[PDB]
């Protein structure tokens, strides 16, 4: 059961007696979308300061494990431990992250962390193609709007930061009205609330800055061509649904219909996905996957693919977009029936895995928007209630003759112009 | 199929140019931008620029063959005029 109390800070807890671990954490409603192009990467630097050697050493001496996660809409700082020592994690979180920040922002520590983060971002930008392609897709989809800033930070901006930027961001965003205290695993809600009440655990006053511009989607493309690479990596997307939309689960199911494909695994060549019937003959791709990502203001629905067949890219894109076209007009009931159970198993593993850190992140990110956490059972009935008419109604609105965003790198010379791709979003025979 | 010769063009994927790296491109969908955005200030200022550059390449080459044809036309008019038959008989 999920129990949430608004006394003090918003305290959420999900109790699981079977687990042998307990996680206690703080989730902030600010993310990479709350920063600007001149201090971009301040959140990643804060994360790596919390994860620095001295802080991690003092934590691990007591027997605790530290996790930090940076995203568009939230920042997560989690302390995981054994069930008997769940009170010690609160003490470490109070003493280190909240009460005092002078020790963590010393000159030498800041310089070392800055040099390590610069090295990491430099390695990412050159030797991680499928993920940086998705980052550029975000950066070109939401350009000149908060949601397009990369979460790690750019190489040029990360140099200009000083400790003053970090402390300014901490003053502006680490607030009581922006925070949720989350408890996961083998702990009780009453015990957690009592433990918080015994201490003060006050973060700050409130009134975080309000953004003047809301995120917007622009049809656009960016091409980063490099002929010294062996493949071509391509990510393509349209505007999707945000969190708290009525069509959220319909979006995830429509994504699940096409699924993912790996050419080298024997089993995934026999899937009921009809798209493979066009792909398999000439080995058009090595792998693809479909995504329905949702944020607070907007979302992305699309796919990502990698291939060595540098002379047949347009055929791959054409067949994929013709499979997308089929959703509006001629989706069949068996497709939806398979999609329901595939999605239920897909959602089942996500929310019911052994690791409590994923549960903590999900619960903290959920209560910061909805105000409450949807149960597993009520999720299934909405999934089971989906019909063919709903899928057709959603697809006729979100992907029929709509603008797209594209991002590719590698031997993308075979990738045709924008308009030729944009015309594939309709059939013209219907 | 039978082998073919060696040409100076390929196709999509092997076009035959040099290897390129470090060049990035940005574009925006035409459904999101307004065409005809600068037709004025291009029909006036841009056209005048191009004209002032390439107009002595066409005028002087046309300024030589216009005076050459005219001094022959107005000379042929005098040679076949009543006052220019005496010069006609010495050139006929
Ligand atoms: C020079 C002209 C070059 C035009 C090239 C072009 O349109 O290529 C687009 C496109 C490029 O091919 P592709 O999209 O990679 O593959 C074919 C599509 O799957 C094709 O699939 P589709 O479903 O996207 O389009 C099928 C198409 C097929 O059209 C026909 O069969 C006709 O159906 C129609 O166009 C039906 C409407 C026809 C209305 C005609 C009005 C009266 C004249 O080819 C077509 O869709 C063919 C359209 C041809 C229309 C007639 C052209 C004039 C004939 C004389
Ligand atoms: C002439 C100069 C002038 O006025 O502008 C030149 C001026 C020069 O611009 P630029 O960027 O320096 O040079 C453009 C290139 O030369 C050419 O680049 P482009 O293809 O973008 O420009 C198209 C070009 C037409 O180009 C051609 O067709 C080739 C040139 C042929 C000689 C000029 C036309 C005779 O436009 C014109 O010259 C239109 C002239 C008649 C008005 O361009 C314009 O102003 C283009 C727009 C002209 C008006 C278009 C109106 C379209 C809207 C009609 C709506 C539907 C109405 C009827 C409903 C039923
Ligand atoms: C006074 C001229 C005003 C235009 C101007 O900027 O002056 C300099 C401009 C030269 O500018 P540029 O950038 O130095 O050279 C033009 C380039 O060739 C680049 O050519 P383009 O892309 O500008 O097109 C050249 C021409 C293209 O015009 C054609 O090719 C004529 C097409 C006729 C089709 C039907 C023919 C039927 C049979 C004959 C009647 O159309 C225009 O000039 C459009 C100007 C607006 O003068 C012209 O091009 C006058 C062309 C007049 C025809």
């Amino acid at each position: 059961e999920v129990t949430q109390l608004s006394n003090g800070i918003v305290v959420a807890t999900e109790h699981n007696p079977s687990a042998h671990t307990a996680s206690v954490g703080v989730v902030f409603g600010s993310g990479a979308a709350n920063e600007n192009p001149y201090n971009n990467g301040v959140s990643n630097l804060w994360k790596n300061i919390f994860l620095s050697k001295e802080n991690s050493a003092v934590a691990a001496k007591e027997g605790l494990a530290l996790s930090s996660n940076i995203s568009r809409d939230f920042q997560s700082y989690i302390v995981s431990s054994l069930p008997g020592s769940t009170d010690k994690s609160l003490d470490f979180l109070n003493q280190s992250f909240i009460q005092q920040k002078a020790n963590l922002l010393s000159s030498s520590n800041f310089e070392a962390t800055k040099k390590s983060v610069l090295k990491q971002v430099q390695d990412f930008e050159e030797n991680d193609h499928p993920n940086r392609v998705l980052e550029h897709l975000h950066s070109t989809a939401f350009q000149n709007t908060p949601l397009s800033l990369p979460t790690r930070g750019t190489l040029e901006s990360l140099e200009n930061l000083v400790v003053a930027d970090l402390e300014s961001f901490a003053n502006n965003h680490f607030l009581n009205s922006n925070a949720v205290v989350v408890g996961t695993g083998n702990i009780k809600h009453e015990d957690l609330v009592n433990s918080i009440e015994s201490k003060n655990l006050s973060l700050q006053t409130g009134t975080k800055p309000v953004l003047k511009k809301k995120a917007a989607f622009l049809g656009s493309e960016v091409r980063l061509r490099d002929d010294t690479l062996p493949k071509a990596w391509i990510s393509l997307a349209v505007e999707g649904e945000p969190v708290n939309s009525p069509n959220y689960f319909v979006a995830k199911l429509a994504a699940q219909i096409f699924g993912s494909y790996n050419a080298f695994e024997p089993a995934s060549r026999l899937q009921g996905i009809k798209l493979l019937d066009n792909i398999q003959e000439y080995q058009l791709c090595d792998n693809f996957n479909h995504f329905s990502l949702s944020y607070k203001d907007s979302g992305l629905w699309g796919f990502s693919t990698a291939t060595r067949n540098v002379t047949m890219i347009d055929d791959l894109i054409h067949f994929t977009l013709k499979q997308w076209n089929r959703l509006t007009i001629s989706v069949t009931d068996t497709e939806v029936e398979r999609a329901k159970s595939l999605l239920k198993l897909q959602l089942g593993q996500l929310y019911e895995s052994g690791n409590p850190v994923n549960d903590a992140n999900l619960l903290g990110a959920e209560v910061l928007i909805k105000g409450s956490k949807l149960s597993l059972g009520e999720a299934f009935k909405k999934i089971d209630a989906i019909t063919v008419k709903d899928v057709k109604a959603w697809a006729g609105k979100r992907l029929w003759d709509q603008d797209i965003a594209i991002a590719g790198t590698g031997q993308i010379e075979g990738l045709l112009d924008y308009m030729r791709i944009r015309s594939d979003m309709s059939m013209m025979r219907w | 199929g039978p082998p073919s010769g060696k040409t100076y063009m390929g196709w999509w994927g092997h076009m035959g140019g040099p290897k390129q790296k470090g060049i990035t491109s940005y574009a925006v969908s035409p459904y999101a931008q307004k065409p005809l955005q600068g037709i004025f200030h291009n029909a006036v200022f841009n056209s005048f620029r191009r004209f002032k550059s390439q107009f002595l390449y066409v005028l002087i080459p046309a300024g030589i063959y216009w005076y050459w044809w005219k001094n022959g036309n107005e000379y042929n008019e005098f040679l076949y005029s009543k006052a220019g038959r005496e010069e006609l008989e010495r050139v006929n």
